[PDB]
């Protein structure tokens, strides 16, 4: 075998490419959307259905629907076509002569395990597949082997500390409020100015103007009253409409919802206080390793003056005795690929996959015993 | 679909375009007549070698030429027996409606699941430089038709089962 | 149609007709069921006397079951001694009918929904028994799994209606968990059918549907309890889904539903492969045309003159 | 349990969920006299998986899981806490104990708290006990049934008793030493 395939099929976002390379050969959003409308044109032709950058392009006239909620595979159809699209329309490499990598978030329900493979294996017909966990793949992309990773996306973030090659499965926590959950408490708060968001389109908008705008501030309490004047803190964002919209204080407060999480109104830790209640719940003879070890990855990490942030609520919760560092490449982004790729393209690597013939001869649980 | 398929897909594109070189012939025994030569296979001096061309064991490209008539059969992939029933199903379907083609076969040769047969006539009207375009985009095109069909298939089995289901 | 109807149409309709009607005329007509079942139509004796027979292969396992009590109490006085070649049969008079027309509807529907009323005999037993076990383990709870277990042996239920197929109930405290012995020959049924009891399984486990009861399926290996059981092939070619059915499942207000749903499930799963094989058909015809487009192509632009309409132009000029 | 529920699908994160849970744990989860024996059964999972019918009115249904988690006790590797079950404690204490009355104790092994009344318990952890001892002397367990509240029985009994006001502590004595003099006789 030449090179593997390999696909991180985010709940936002999608990855795809070739184990070894250094580049995304295809990245493009995980929509699926279908036509709302007529038609009384002729010819021009009608598809049933619009995958990624097309339905990106064309969201004009389109609903728009994400497979995967919350980390979980809701509309496995949707989730076929997309597969289906990043295996020939784009990536167009026949399944069946290519091994590939798979990615799935800790603590998902077996069922999406079990019915990935299945589908993997039978309606794909791969050669095989392997599934593996975003932390690790972090790991392996920083060139560590000891660290908390913090991994924040679109759909989930959660947290998995790993000593030198060993991983707590006991102290993983996982958070349901991630990038989408951002993005509705922006849209819910820019109706306080008078704009209003609505259909998929305004949410994609929404979401481009978290992309250029947001950002985290340092203290909360001091950037509102600084906001109170507000002088020098607003911007302007340009629709595709044309109209010219302000923005305030909701720039960086719905960052906020990170470290707040009451602002959804969801009773749960912050980004930070999670962390610390990850790496308390672990060794006490490892902690002080742990703490010089904090690792971001993900989209959602890519708010300006978020890892300086974390680092002072971490250092606050924490001792003063012990130094606390925290670590997030400019490349972060696709962290959780570049492990994937190194993983599989590694010699001891080879006789982990999972193979047609051991597949079959097990059942589609033979994942649940081998991948984890 | 291609980044995947060059070798074997240039490999057909420039036997079929070198064996195209197609002639007006009478029939060498029958009078006021004309047949296609490869068909009929009764006078072997104007048929030209069989030529195969293959990329895996399952894929093979039968190129039978003559002095007027051209027949290309080839195989398509069939890893599991859903594509083995879902192409013999789609084939037939294809072959069934060779009429609007003039350049497909009612029934494909044993062995194989289409054969084109493309007849002087056909290059004689027809501009000939996109029959070999439309030969490679099907050869890919099928393999992805197949693919979403079973999707299809599986979506559908999916949504039948809940309807079921749900309503105890 | 997505649901496959819970009796026989042509039964339905003939009694309709024959009791709205006036002047009734001589009938004789055999129709078959799903499943093998055969009903049979005449009037041997009197034009105003219709005969009504039914034909089923594992009949006198249903009269071992005890549902001949059942048929007398759902059928009242109407029981008519069995003609030949058939198993079950009632004779009615149409000058005897109620004279209200709701009465005569449900009379032409309970007649014409003969066939899961004989098949629900063994669900109706199992019902009873599931109460009565929750009333004694309700009585004291210690002694819950030894008379479970003993439950599970004795009243431990089985039923063969086709060759392929089998019917495995029993009841318990708590649940009416059934088997069903599930193999199809002709291989592209069998083919078709992997699929769709794949996507049968997974169903329930969606969250989105976690109300239904819950489904179990393993080929190559029966469940603990039936191995033993005769009949149960040591899974040569069959499959085996499980439907546990809870108190809620059951409840008296659903029960009925409850036993045709669980009847129909598998000749619902059989015309929804037909369909599907349509389905085919039609979505492989339709991009088959965009095929036929793409190669189009290749066609130097040519004119024709008017081939106006059903005809060659219809002038000169 | 609330950390093995997620993988049948279900979530529960708010302490809303951890009530809730808690009930479930109350009326469904119960111990497995062979955990090996018992996942082979739970392989085939045709009679041990209960419905929960929760406030919302829409049903859970956990298998293994019934018995997953009070094994916890048996074998805390599973929490990754580093630690002996229960019975090999239990077995460590009476060990370390004088030998003159290890027989005594042996014979007499009181059950007591809300989190001993899983169905079963007492079966397995006798059976754990029995084959963790040496075989030549008799092992029983008790489990009354009202051993959710023996500490409120034990406490009435003591408090009742006819020589133990004697062994009270005075608000006028509790004043001459403050909070400590607690430490000299209470216990
Ligand atoms: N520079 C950025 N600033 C703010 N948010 C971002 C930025 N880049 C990405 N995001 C958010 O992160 C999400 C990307 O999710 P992703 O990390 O691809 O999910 P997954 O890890 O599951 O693939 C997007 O939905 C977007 O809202
Ligand atoms: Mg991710």
């Amino acid at each position: 075998e030449t090179t593997a395939l390999v696909c991180d099929n985010g709940s936002g976002l999608v990855k795809a490419g070739f184990a070894g390379d250094d580049a995304p050969r295809a990245v493009f959003p995980s929509i699926v959307g279908r036509p709302r409308h007529q038609g009384v044109m002729v010819g021009m032709g009608q598809k049933d259905s619009y995958v990624g950058d097309e339905a990106q392009s064309k969201r004009g006239i389109l609903t728009l629907k994400y497979p995967i909620e919350h980390g979980i595979i809701t509309n496995w159809d949707d989730m076929e076509k997309i597969w289906h699209h990043t295996f020939y329309n784009e990536l167009r490499v026949a399944p069946e002569e290519h091994p590939t990598l798979l990615t799935e978030a800790p603590l998902n329900p077996k069922a999406n395990r079990e019915k990935m493979t299945q589908i993997m294996f039978e309606t794909f017909n791969v050669p095989a597949m392997y599934v593996a966990i975003q932390a690790v793949l972090s790991l392996y992309a920083s060139g560590r082997t000891t660290g908390i990773v913090l991994d924040s996306g679109d759909g989930v973030t959660h947290n998995v500390p790993i000593y030198e090659g060993y991983a707590l499965p006991h102290a993983i926590m996982r958070l349901d409020l991630a990038g989408r959950d951002l993005t509705d408490y922006l849209m819910k708060i820019l109706t306080e100015r008078g704009y209003s968001f609505v259909t998929t389109a305004e949410r994609e908008i929404v979401r481009d103007i978290k992309e250029k705008l947001c950002y985290v501030a340092l203290d909360f309490e001091n950037e509102m009253a600084t906001a109170a004047s507000s002088s020098s803190l607003e911007k302007s964002y340009e629709l595709p409409d044309g109209q010219v919209i302000t923005i305030g204080n909701e720039r960086f407060r719905c960052p906020e919802t990170l470290f707040q999480p009451s602002f959804i109104g969801m009773e749960s830790a912050g980004i930070h206080e999670t962390t610390y209640n990850s790496i308390m719940k672990c060794d006490i003879d490892i902690r002080k390793d742990l703490y010089a070890n904090n690792v971001m990855s993900g989209g959602t990490t890519m708010y300006p003056g978020i890892a300086d942030r974390m680092q002072k609520e971490i250092t606050a919760l924490a001792p003063s005795t012990m130094k606390i560092k925290i670590i997030a490449p400019p490349e972060r982004k696709y962290s959780v690929w570049i492990g994937g790729s190194i993983l599989a393209s590694l010699s001891t690597f080879q006789q982990m996959w999972i193979t047609k013939q051991e597949y079959d001869e097990a059942g589609p649980s033979i994942v649940h015993r081998k991948c984890f | 679909m291609s980044n995947t398929l060059r070798p074997y897909l240039n490999a057909v594109r420039s036997t079929l375009t070198a064996s195209l070189a197609l002639e007006e012939f009478s029939s060498e025994i029958v009078e006021r007549q004309s047949q296609p030569e490869v068909e009929v296979g009764r006078s072997p001096e104007i048929l030209l070698k069989p030529l195969v061309v293959s990329r895996n064991e399952q894929e093979q490209c039968l190129i039978e030429s003559s002095v007027n008539s051209v027949r290309f059969s080839i195989r398509i992939k069939q890893v599991d027996e859903i594509e083995r029933i879902l192409v013999r199903k789609f084939m037939q379907f294809l072959m069934g409606r060779a009429e609007s083609f003039f350049i497909l076969r009612r029934k494909p040769v044993q062995g194989y699941d289409i054969s084109f047969l493309i007849t002087n006539y056909h290059t004689e009207e027809m501009l000939k430089h996109k029959l070999v375009d439309f030969i490679i985009e099907f050869m890919e095109e099928v393999d992805a038709e197949i693919s979403e069909m079973k999707l299809f298939l599986n979506g559908r089995a999916r949504l039948v089962a809940e309807t079921y289901l749900s309503c105890f | 149609m997505l649901s496959l109807d819970y009796n026989n149409i042509f039964i339905y309709e003939l009694l309709t007709e024959r009791f709205s009607s006036e002047n009734p005329s001589s009938i004789d007509q055999v129709v078959t069921d799903f499943d093998g079942v055969t009903f049979h139509i005449s009037t041997p004796e009197e034009k105003t006397k219709i005969l009504i027979s039914l034909s089923m292969k594992c009949y006198p396992e249903l009269v071992n079951y005890g549902t001949l009590d059942l048929l007398k109490q759902i059928y009242g006085a109407y029981v008519h001694e069995p003609e030949m070649g058939y198993n079950f049969s009632i004779l009615i008079d149409l000058q005897q009918l109620p004279a209200t027309d709701e009465e005569k509807e449900q009379l032409a529907m309970s007649i014409s929904m003969l066939k899961r009323n004989v098949l629900a005999a063994p669900f109706h037993r199992a019902f009873t028994k599931q109460a009565e076990l929750a009333d004694l383990a309700r009585k004291d709870p210690e002694n819950a799994p030894m008379l479970d277990k003993q439950a599970t042996s004795q009243e431990l239920m089985a039923i063969h209606y086709r060759d392929e197929e089998t019917i495995v109930l029993w009841p318990e405290h708590d649940r009416v968990t059934v088997v069903f012995s599930t193999k199809f020959r002709e291989e592209t049924d069998r083919i078709f059918g992997k699929v769709f009891l794949q996507e049968f399984v997974d169903a329930r486990r969606r969250p989105a549907i976690q109300t239904a009861p819950q489904v179990l399926f393993s080929y190559r290996d029966p469940p603990l309890e039936i191995r033993d059981i005769q009949g149960i092939q040591k899974g040569d070619d069959f499959g085996f889904v499980t439907f546990v059915l809870f108190e809620r499942h059951f409840t008296p207000q659903n029960r009925e539903d409850c036993i045709s749903h669980i009847q129909v499930f598998r000749n619902t799963l059989h015309f929804h492969i037909k369909a599907s094989k349509a389905y085919m058909h039609q979505r492989m015809r339709k991009r088959v045309a965009d095929f036929q487009k793409v190669l189009n192509r290749a066609k130097p632009d040519v004119e024709l003159e008017r081939k106006t309409a059903t005809g060659r132009s219809f002038v000169r000029a």
